This record gives structure tokens, C-alpha cells and sequence, in this order.
């Protein structure tokens, strides 16, 4: 299950590829990074508190959650 | 009675002819028979082709061309492989033929090329050289208006206020930024039309797209449901790229409730592929990204039937109330119906309007019609008070049309 | 970079010792042989060949 | 093209010189065709698109002579247009002409596809006319003011600044003659007839209803000048199916300009019919069609048994008597019962009693029920 690139006639692999998902699942990414901050968001302190435990900090650290052994949401 | 024995219809169809009828079945039969040697004989009707005036094309520059360049096939563009930025490699794939790994051409620049991007490529070494533009769905860039309606907001009676403050989201921005960016505010981008049918708010609706000066696309409820599944979803994610292309564009929903049904789930899972269809809008309007310059116009007969979230302001933030005239706005919209005919000047419109009951603009349109219909019946060239007096009692009477259960 | 590749498929029954029915890949099924040296008996409907 | 029509129908000698006139016009016909250049230009096009060429469709147009067309291989080539080409024959959709070498576009085709609308253009309307239709003269005039008049003499509208009326419902009992009446129509004007059989746009699709009448509007005003016929409306008219009728309220009162196609829909149970369809705006014409009278009943006694060899004895009147229990599709049962009741007797020329006990008969089949 791997791309490679072979010989039009011959068809002899002479290259490997990166694999393609689909352009479409490309498209689905995020590449402009927009610019909302946190301090935009009014009185959902505590969901925004939720949201960051629950996604941040597994991202920043992994230590403080393998320290207890917790599994991170 | 017994059956019609052979010689009974040969007796029936015999005794009963007059003298004439072996003559004119024979003529008849000759008849069918030439029509049919005349077709054999002029041969088959040239169906022809394209061929333009004589005069107008070839030049040897034709076959030249023809001899001279090549009939690129299209293919999607993926991956630059760029793994070394000097010779970077892209994957094409040809549409229900094969993948490929190519590079560009003598002519076309890296920076020329994109992913994905739609590029045109040759028949035989697969070499891209061409720049092209996206597939648009051609179902949904017909969507775009190309030619504005002869309507203008000065034939919109009675409804200052709705004009007013549609301009004022639909219009103005494009029309002076100026303003809004200079005190540093930022306008709607949503504008909800809600009203009894015939009140005109369609009327509205060309108008703006007679003044919008921008791109304006016009959307009906048809064209949204199609039959196949997340099909409807795709088009209109199409439909907001085309109006992400345009420098600001504005589109139009027609009668929205089409679509816009809330969400229900205990029917079974209810028509389910329409809810996906205005969920895909309902992100498409405000979800991840911004929208862009886009200002958007929604119609509809039936505001509260819409889901709620499509009611929200910031994808629809200005809503719009169409009701029926008032009795200086039915003398509005006669005034402007009047102007196109050839009527008598002293026709007394203000009278006409007291005698209309609550009735819509469309009745209005209908009324001064009849009119014009007893005026032509009449064969008069002008259009009298009595016209217009026998048309307001005929529409009003066909709209009123046992009945015992009254008082 | 000589070399060249082969076309897969699957076999079908066997009209006479050296004739065959393979049926290449997605594509049409023909009607081929054994080379000369490989097998007769293992040859069953059912062989990648 | 057709022939011309003959205007007697008994059996008598005018008859004969009307056909053996047209007998000669036809033999001059085939003497004058038996009785029997532009090499440069064809030499130039004809053989720059070399033969044979394929079918495709065009998708878009880039520049002023490159378009991308498909195949029915589905591929896709981005490829040149010969100058000869029609640009303005050209659109997505289309079904172009291509070398068979270069798959460079080298003419239009006239379109040969959407099969179904294509059948229901029908256009066969010359059966019947206004001729064949007597006594509804009031529904006569009504339709002719609404749609015959603005196809014919869009003048007088244009000139007294009107916009012409956009919609009409003819309504009344079955049998009264509102099919008839619409064919007639179609036949007086010759614009192109379009007729849709009520639940036929009733589809287990989810987008065929819509889609369908969508295309139908397309296919209609294609042909500009047309009307469209939708009978039983009621099948429609009384989520899925109340979105076709958005489709369709919106297809004749909204967006876009719509231009010359009119617009008559014929139902049984107008009473039922809901509040959006019959838009006062759009439909301002509608048109009863009551159960005919003393005077309309004996004129379609008249149209039906004229065709029919008949006796002396036959008292027309009597059987135009009693009350308006019938209408006239009713009628022509009646004359047709009659022509089978004096055939098994062999009367070749139907007499009065075949008529007394054909009306007889069928009132005993007309209506049922326990006392
Ligand atoms: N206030 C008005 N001024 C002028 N014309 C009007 C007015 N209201 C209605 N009309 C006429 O009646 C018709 C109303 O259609 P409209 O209400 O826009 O359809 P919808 O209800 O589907 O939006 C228009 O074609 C217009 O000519
Ligand atoms: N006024 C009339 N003149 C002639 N024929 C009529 C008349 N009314 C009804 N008919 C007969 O009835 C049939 C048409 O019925 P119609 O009322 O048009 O059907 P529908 O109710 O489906 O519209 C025709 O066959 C026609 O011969």
C-alpha cells in the first residue's frame, strides 16, 4: 500500500512518493493560522479553562500527566 | 344478437358507401403512397453543424494552429514533490485514466504552479504547460445573474424603511466603505426578507441586483436539493468559492425555507440530506475561516419555520418585515404600476387604494392589469376610472370567490 | 532497468495440457499457455499467475 | 410540413376535387425533383475536420478559441477551436464535434439529449381546434385575452405599457372540456405546446420533482414562444412534494425575467387548491368550466354525430332535454354507445331510439348508490 512511481512502459519502480490522502483532506487543513486571542472570548473563562486542560496541555508538557499516569483526554 | 358474421361487414361496409367510396380511399391511399416516394426522393433533411458565416473564419492560421499545437488533456495537480526546489516534481491525475509524476515546462514557472490548481498537461510526455482556472460546477456558475432585471428601488412602493435598511447592508458597504472603515465599524453581512407572499419582496431582490454593481448570484430552493447525498452540500461549497473569487459578491436566497427546515430527528430521521444541505450553509455562512466579503440576502414566506440557527444574527443579522400595504403605500405602488400605461390623467389612485382591502403588491400589480385587459376588451386606448373600478371589483370578488356556516 | 515487469491473473480451467484460461487481472481473460517448464498438475482454477 | 385540410366530410364529389387537386400538386411534385461549386470551401473545412469526428461535451470556454471538452471516456483535454465554430452556439452542456487526431472543437451539434421533456414537448396538438369546441364561448374569450392574444398581439400590451397576465386555472367538472380547450388553444397560436400529466412530476426522487419541472420551464422557454399545459394540478396543487410546489410558485413569479412561455393549469377540485399556488399576482385569470347547458349541450351533440351517418327519425331535442346532468365528454359516449347499439342491430345510419336508450344507459352507469 505504498506509492511509488515505475516506468511508463516498463513499469519498473524508479521512485518512491510521499503518500496522497486526497486533495480535498489537503484543503482541510489549516495553513492562514487566524488571529482570535483568547482575551476576545467574554465570560466563557471556565469553558476556555476546559478547553485548554483538555487539549494545551497534553500538547505543551505530556510530563505532568505521565507523572500521575493519567490518560489525557 | 349474434356476431357480425364476415359477410355482414362485408354487406355493412358494402351496401352503405355512396358511389363514390372505392375513388377516394384509392386517392387516399395515393396520397400516403407519393407523400412517402416525394420523402425518398428529396433524401433526408441536412441536420448541418456549426459553421459560422463563410465569410467570418478559416484563414490557414486555422490549420496551422491545428497542425501546429497541441490538444493538452486536464489534470488535478497534487503533491509538489519539491525535494530538492530545483527540479521539483509534481503528481497529476488524469480523471478515470491514470496518476502520473511529471514536471513543468520550458515556459511555466514554479510559482506558476499550485497544489491541486487544475493544471493542463500534454498527451504524450505528460509535460504541464497550461494555467488553469478551477472547476466550477457548471449547475452552480449558471447560478450567477449575468443580466440585471429592469426593476430599480423607485418601482418598490411604499417600503421606505425595508429598502432603507437592506441598502444599507447590501449596497452601501460596496458602494462607500469609506464610511463604515473611517468611524471603524463593521457592517451586517446577513439580511433576512420575511413577509406574506406577494408583498415583494423578490421585487427587493431584483432591484438590489439591478443596483448591486458587484457579482450577484440569485439561489433557489431547487437548485440546493439535489438527490444524491452531501451533492446539494457540495454545490453550495462550490457556490461560496465562486463568491470568494469575486472582489465582494452578494447572493440571494429565494424562499430559503426550501432548505432552512429546523432540525428534527424523531421522524425517522426526517429528510435528514436537506437539514445536511443548510448545515453545510450554515457553517459555509459563519463556521471556521471567514466568510470574506460576502453579503448575503434571504427571502422567504415562512421566518419562523427556519432553523434557529440560521435566524442567528452574524450569519443573519438584519431582518426584514414586509407587511401589507398601508393605505399611503397602496397609493404608492398604483402611482408607480400607473406610470408604464396610457391612462387618463385625472384617475383618482387614492380612491382606488380605499377601496383596496388589505391586499399585497401582487394584487396591486394584478388589479392595474385587469385594467388593462377591460381597456383592450373595450378597445380603447386609454384606460378610464370605470376600468379601473371593474378591475378592482373583479380581483376582489375572484380572491373572496354551501356556505351556510356564516352569520 | 531491463527488466520488465509481468501481467498478474487468474487462471482458469485447463482445456488440454498446454492450453489455459487466465483471466489477467481486472481486465479480458485469455486463453495462453505454460512456458515449458512449470507445472501441469498445480495448475488448478484459482492460480495466481 | 402536412397536408392541407379537406372540409367536407360526407361523401361527395367536392371531397374528390379537393383530393385530386392535391393529387396533382404532389405529381408536379415528383415530376419537378425527378426531372434532375463550393468544392473550395468544403475542401477547406470538411477536411480539416478529417473524418471521422467524435462526440463530446463542452464544459468551459478559456479564451477566445480554447475550451475544455470531455468524452464519454470522461476524460478531460483543454484543446482549440476552429474560427468556423459558432461561439455563441457554444455553452457548458453542449455537444461539440471533435478531430478524432487533436480533439480540437470543429462545430455544435443540435442537441439530441434529456430524453423525457423531449417527448413531452409533444408539439402534436393539430387534432382538434376551436372548431371542434362549441358553447364555451365565455372561456373562449377569458383565454384568448390571457394567452392567445398576448402570443398573437403582444402589440396591443406593449403599447397600452401592460404586462401581459402570467397564469391561468381553468376549473370544473371533468369531462367539461378544459383539455380540450388548452389543445385548441395550442392549435389556434402555433407556439410550442407543453403538457405534464398532474402526479407525472410526483417523483420517489427527492430532487426529480423540482429538477423536473425546472428543466421543463428550461426546455420551454428554449423554445420561447410555448405553453405549458399542467393537468389535474390537484395532484400537486391540494415537505417534499409542498417544495415542488415552491419550485414551481417560484418558477412563475420569481427571480430572473421570464419572459414569453404561458402558463394553463387544469384542475377538478379548485376549492382544494391551497392559498400559494393560485398567486394573485401571477394567476389572475381563472376560468370556470360548468356542466354545459341546454344550448352548449345541443351544439356538442351537433360536433359528435356530424361525423356519424343518421336517419330522420332522430328528435335531437329530446335528448338535449331534462337538466345539465352531464357534460361532454359524456356526450360522446353517448354518441359512440349509440353508433355500437345501431352496429349490432347493422344499422350503418343510427336512428332516435339508439340514442334514447344510449342516454338511458349510460345515466343507469352515470353516478351509483343505494336509495
Ligand atoms: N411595494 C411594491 N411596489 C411595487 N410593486 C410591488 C410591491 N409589492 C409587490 N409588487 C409587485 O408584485 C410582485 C410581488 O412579488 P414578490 O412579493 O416579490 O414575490 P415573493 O413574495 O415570492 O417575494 C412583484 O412582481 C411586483 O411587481
Ligand atoms: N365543449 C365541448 N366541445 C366538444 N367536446 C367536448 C366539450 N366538452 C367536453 N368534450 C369532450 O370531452 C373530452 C375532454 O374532456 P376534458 O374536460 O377536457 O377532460 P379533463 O376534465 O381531463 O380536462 C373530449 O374528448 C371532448 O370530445
Amino acid at each position: 500500500g505504498d506509492l511509488v512511481g515505475v516506468n511508463k512502459d516498463s513499469y519498473l519502480i524508479l521512485e518512491t512518493l510521499p503518500t496522497e490522502y486526497d486533495s480535498r483532506v489537503k484543503a482541510m487543513e489549516v495553513d492562514e493560522r487566524p488571529t482570535e486571542q483568547y482575551s476576545d472570548i467574554g465570560g466563557l473563562d471556565k469553558q476556555i479553562q476546559e478547553l485548554v486542560e483538555a487539549i494545551v496541555l497534553p500538547m505543551n508538557h505530556k510530563e505532568k500527566f505521565e507523572n500521575l499516569g493519567i490518560q489525557p483526554p | 344478437i349474434r356476431a357480425l358474421d364476415e359477410g355482414d361487414i362485408a354487406l355493412l361496409k358494402t351496401y352503405g358507401q355512396s358511389t363514390y367510396s372505392r375513388q377516394i380511399k384509392q386517392v387516399e391511399d395515393d396520397i400516403q403512397q407519393l407523400l412517402k416516394k416525394i420523402n425518398e426522393l428529396t433524401g433526408i433533411k441536412e441536420s448541418d453543424t456549426g459553421l459560422a458565416p463563410p465569410a467570418l473564419w478559416d484563414l490557414a492560421a486555422d490549420k496551422q494552429t491545428l497542425q501546429s499545437e497541441q490538444p493538452l488533456q486536464v489534470a488535478r495537480c497534487t503533491k509538489i514533490i519539491n525535494a530538492d526546489s530545483e527540479d521539483p516534481k509534481y503528481i497529476i491525475n488524469v480523471k478515470q485514466f491514470a496518476k502520473f509524476v511529471v514536471d513543468l515546462s520550458d515556459q511555466v514557472a514554479p510559482t506558476d504552479i499550485e497544489e491541486g490548481m487544475r493544471v493542463g498537461v500534454d498527451r504524450n510526455k505528460y509535460q504541464i504547460h497550461i494555467p488553469l482556472p478551477p472547476k466550477i460546477d457548471p449547475t452552480v456558475t449558471m447560478m450567477q445573474v449575468e443580466e440585471k432585471p429592469d426593476v430599480t428601488y423607485s418601482d418598490v412602493g411604499g417600503c421606505k424603511e425595508q429598502i432603507e435598511k437592506l441598502r444599507e447592508v447590501v449596497e452601501t458597504p460596496l458602494l462607500h466603505p469609506e464610511r463604515f472603515v473611517n468611524l471603524g465599524i463593521e457592517p451586517p453581512k446577513g439580511v433576512l426578507l420575511f413577509g406574506p407572499p406577494g408583498t415583494g419582496k423578490t421585487l427587493c431582490a431584483r432591484a438590489v441586483a439591478n443596483r448591486t454593481d458587484a457579482c450577484f448570484i440569485r439561489v433557489i430552493g431547487s437548485e440546493l436539493v439535489q438527490k444524491y447525498v452531501g451533492e446539494g452540500a457540495r454545490m453550495v461549497r462550490e457556490l461560496f468559492e465562486m463568491a470568494r473569487t469575486k472582489k465582494a459578491c452578494l447572493i440571494f436566497f429565494d424562499e430559503i425555507d426550501a432548505i432552512g427546515g429546523a432540525r428534527f430527528d424523531d421522524g425517522a430521521g426526517g429528510d435528514n440530506e436537506v437539514q445536511r444541505t443548510m448545515l453545510e450553509l450554515i457553517n459555509q455562512l459563519d463556521g471556521f475561516d471567514p466568510r470574506g466579503n460576502i453579503k448575503v440576502l434571504m427571502a422567504t414566506n415562512r421566518p419562523d419555520t427556519l432553523d434557529p440557527a440560521l435566524m442567528r444574527p452574524g450569519r443573519l443579522d438584519r431582518k426584514i418585515e414586509f407587511s401589507l400595504p398601508d393605505l399611503e403605500g397602496r397609493t404608492h405602488i398604483f402611482k408607480i404600476h400607473a406610470r408604464s400605461m396610457s391612462v387618463e390623467r385625472d384617475i383618482r389612485f387614492e380612491l382606488l387604494a380605499r377601496l383596496c382591502p388589505n391586499s399585497t403588491g401582487a394584487e396591486i400589480r394584478s388589479v392595474c392589469t385587469e385594467a388593462g385587459m377591460f381597456a383592450i376588451r373595450a378597445r380603447r386606448k386609454i384606460a378610464t376610472e370605470k376600468d379601473f373600478l371593474e378591475a378592482v371589483n373583479k380581483v376582489i370578488k375572484s380572491y373572496a370567490k354551501r356556505y351556510m356556516t356564516y352569520n | 532497468l531491463q527488466s520488465v515487469g509481468q501481467i498478474v491473473g487468474e487462471v482458469l480451467k485447463q482445456l488440454t495440457e498446454e492450453k489455459f484460461i487466465v483471466k489477467a487481472t481486472n481486465g479480458p481473460r485469455y486463453v495462453v499457455g505454460c512456458r515449458r517448464q512449470l507445472d501441469k498438475s498445480k495448475l488448478k482454477p484459482g492460480t495466481r499467475v | 410540413s402536412k397536408l392541407p385540410l379537406v372540409t367536407p366530410h360526407t361523401q361527395c364529389r367536392l371531397k374528390l376535387l379537393k383530393l385530386e387537386r392535391i393529387k396533382d400538386y404532389l405529381l408536379m411534385e415528383e415530376e419537378f425533383i425527378r426531372n434532375q461549386k463550393q468544392e473550395e470551401e468544403r475542401s477547406k473545412v470538411d477536411d480539416l475536420r478529417g473524418t471521422p469526428m467524435s462526440v463530446g461535451t463542452l464544459e468551459e470556454i478559456i479564451d477566445d478559441n480554447h475550451a475544455i471538452v470531455s468524452t464519454s471516456v470522461g476524460s478531460e483535454h483543454y484543446v482549440s477551436i476552429l474560427s468556423f465554430v459558432d461561439k455563441d452556439l457554444l455553452e457548458p452542456g453542449c455537444s461539440v464535434l471533435l478531430n478524432h487526431k487533436v480533439h480540437a472543437v470543429i462545430g455544435v451539434l443540435m442537441d439530441d439529449t434529456d430524453p423525457l421533456v423531449t417527448v413531452m414537448k409533444v408539439e402534436k396538438a393539430p387534432q382538434e381546434t376551436y372548431a371542434d369546441i362549441g358553447g364555451l364561448d365565455n372561456q373562449i374569450q377569458e383565454i384568448k385575452e390571457s394567452v392567445e392574444l398576448p402570443l398573437t398581439h403582444p402589440e396591443y400590451y406593449e403599447e397600452m405599457g401592460i404586462k401581459p397576465p402570467k397564469g391561468v386555472i381553468l376549473y370544473g367538472p371533468p369531462g367539461t372540456g378544459k383539455t380540450l380547450l388548452a389543445k385548441a388553444v395550442a392549435n389556434q397560436t402555433s407556439a410550442t405546446f407543453l403538457r405534464v400529466v398532474g402526479s407525472e412530476l410526483i417523483q420517489k426522487y427527492l430532487g426529480d420533482g423540482p429538477k423536473l419541472v425546472r428543466e421543463l420551464f428550461r426546455v420551454a422557454e428554449e423554445h420561447a414562444p410555448s405553453i405549458v399545459f399542467i393537468d389535474e394540478i390537484d395532484a400537486i396543487g391540494t415537505r417534499e412534494i409542498q417544495r415542488t410546489m415552491l419550485e414551481l410558485l417560484n418558477q412563475l413569479d420569481g427571480f430572473d425575467s421570464r419572459g414569453d412561455v404561458k402558463v394553463i393549469m387544469a384542475t377538478n377540485r379548485i376549492e382544494t387548491l391551497d392559498p400559494a399556488l393560485i398567486r394573485p399576482g401571477r394567476i389572475d385569470r381563472k376560468i370556470e368550466f360548468p356542466l354545459p347547458d341546454e344550448k352548449t349541450k345541443k351544439r356538442i351533440f351537433q360536433i359528435h354525430t356530424s361525423r356519424m351517418t343518421l336517419a330522420d327519425d332522430v328528435t335531437l331535442d329530446d335528448l338535449i332535454m331534462a337538466k345539465d346532468d352531464l357534460s361532454g365528454a359524456d356526450i360522446k359516449a353517448i354518441c359512440t354507445e349509440a353508433g355500437l347499439m345501431a352496429l349490432r342491430e347493422r344499422r350503418m345510419k343510427v336512428t332516435n331510439e339508439d340514442f334514447k336508450k344510449s342516454k338511458e344507459n349510460v345515466l343507469y352507469k352515470k353516478q351509483e348508490g343505494t336509495p
